[PDB]
């Protein structure tokens, strides 16, 4: 009888773990798993700097709990070396951890505010103005669609490439300037997130 | 339309595992599954890749399937190359909206235990006098990184040292022991006598931890010890 050293099982160790950036803080993510055919009492552990702030574990029960927010922004994949020991030896190892995307933002306008003058006889499908947003999600989350809420007679807008055309001939006397709002929305299939911007077209 | 979205329910990401030094050819991805067609007489998509980083994957946008390209060299994950993963962008651009949807796929490398334990030394030696008792350490040359290392991740790059019965001098496994394999820090185990033997050789294997016993990579290396006077 040396002592049988323990290791662990989770088949995680094998793969990866995957964890959804919305986990809450304090939830628990996964159960360490660990044998000593000795069945000596183990006690599990974090190592590492990086990891020790975003996991605890429970030392008997090996439960690995979220200390603090991920956010798959910023950092979308971390290595995590865990430990479980029998008060002879200390066992170590790693498991990459992936980090899950979720809509979690609205698109962001850039180069506002947004302001064109125009002359009266600006020919019908003439390009006048060109609005930008992004949206840092993954995927279709990600994919900005643009329109007019409501959509104007008057103007239209891409909805890919938001660029908005004249589509109906202008009249100064009739109206001088139009106050339209440009809906920036990701396409995310279940939850979408859109946001506003102005778009102010001065009639010359 | 939805021609570019995922037909796939899931999550965005599409992420996949594969062993370092897996062969040219791999299917990475079988198929990305997002709707529309690249190919036929009327497509609705374009895909291709971007951010493919030394072009490790390589994209067939009919089938949709993602491969390795590894042709005259390997996905090696130790040092010096160091490949822990691979993210590479699926472009799909939607022919009729124009609109563009970037599918993000990762690809976890895995370590493999391809490297065995190296000795920072050729051979290693200790002197000892004959009136050391039983149970004293004599040997502790190996802390630091002066024993063996590995260049293997986790468990595939852990030593442990174990004394190996040495035919050339058949008592040199009973005087002297190992009792943590962790360290390798012989102790001395049986009583010293100048006047019947002043050298032992003490054979010493290191082996790395792989998980699997059979997987495991060995390397040895000789302890000589002299007595003094
Ligand atoms: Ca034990
Ligand atoms: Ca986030
Ligand atoms: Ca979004
Ligand atoms: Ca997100
Ligand atoms: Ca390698
Ligand atoms: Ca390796
Ligand atoms: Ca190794
Ligand atoms: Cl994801």
């Amino acid at each position: 009888q040396v002592n049988r050293l323990p290791f662990f099982t989770n088949h995680f160790f094998d793969t990866y773990l995957l964890i959804s950036e919305d986990t809450p803080v304090g939830s628990s993510v996964t159960q360490l798993l660990a044998r000593d055919m000795d069945n000596d009492p183990l006690v599990f552990g974090v190592s590492g700097e990086e990891a020790s702030r975003f996991f605890a574990v429970e030392p008997d029960t090996g439960v690995v709990w979220l200390r603090q927010p991920l956010d798959r922004e910023t950092k979308s994949e971390f290595t995590v070396e865990f430990s479980v020991s029998d008060h002879q030896g200390v066992i170590t190892r790693k498991v990459n951890i992936q980090v899950g995307d979720v809509n979690d933002n609205a698109p962001t306008f850039h180069n506002q505010p947004y302001s064109v003058r125009i002359p009266e006889n600006t020919p019908v499908g003439t390009p006048i103005f060109i609005v930008n947003a992004t949206d840092p999600d993954l995927g279709a989350g990600g994919s900005v669609l643009y329109s007019f809420q409501p959509p104007s007679p008057f103007f239209a807008i891409d909805s890919a490439r938001g660029i908005v055309t004249v589509i109906q001939e202008l009249d100064y006397e009739v109206t001088q300037a139009y106050q339209l709002t440009v809906n920036a929305t990701d396409q995310d299939k279940t939850r979408p997130l859109s946001t506003l911007a102005n778009l102010a077209i001065i009639i010359t | 339309d939805d021609d570019c979205k995922l037909a796939r329910g899931g999550p965005p990401a599409t992420i996949v595992a594969i062993d370092e030094e897996s062969r040219n050819g791999t299917i990475l991805v079988d198929n990305m599954l997002i709707k529309g067609t690249a190919g036929g007489p009327d497509p609705t998509i374009e895909l291709s890749l971007k951010d493919n980083v030394d072009y490790w994957v390589l994209l067939d946008p009919v089938k949709q399937m993602l491969f390795l390209n590894s042709t005259g060299r390997v996905l090696d994950r130790d040092p010096p190359m160091n490949i822990h993963s691979i993210v590479v962008q699926v472009q799909c651009v939607n022919k009729k909206v124009g609109t563009v949807i970037y599918h993000e796929v990762r690809i976890v490398v895995r370590d493999r235990n391809d490297n065995s334990p190296t000795f920072k030394h050729e051979s290693y030696y200790a002197t000892v006098n004959e009136l050391t008792p039983v149970g004293t350490t004599i040997f502790t040359g190996f802390s630091g990184d002066n024993g063996a290392t590995d260049i293997d991740d986790g468990p595939n790059g852990q030593i442990e040292y174990v004394i190996q019965y040495n035919p050339e001098d058949p008592t040199s496994n009973d005087t002297f022991e190992i009792p943590l394999m962790l360290t390798g820090n012989v102790v001395l185990r049986k009583r010293l006598n100048y006047e019947d033997k002043t050298r032992y050789y003490v054979i010493i294997q290191a082996n790395d931890r792989a998980q699997n016993l059979n997987e495991r990579r060995t390397t040895t290396t000789t302890l000589t010890v002299d007595l003094e006077h």
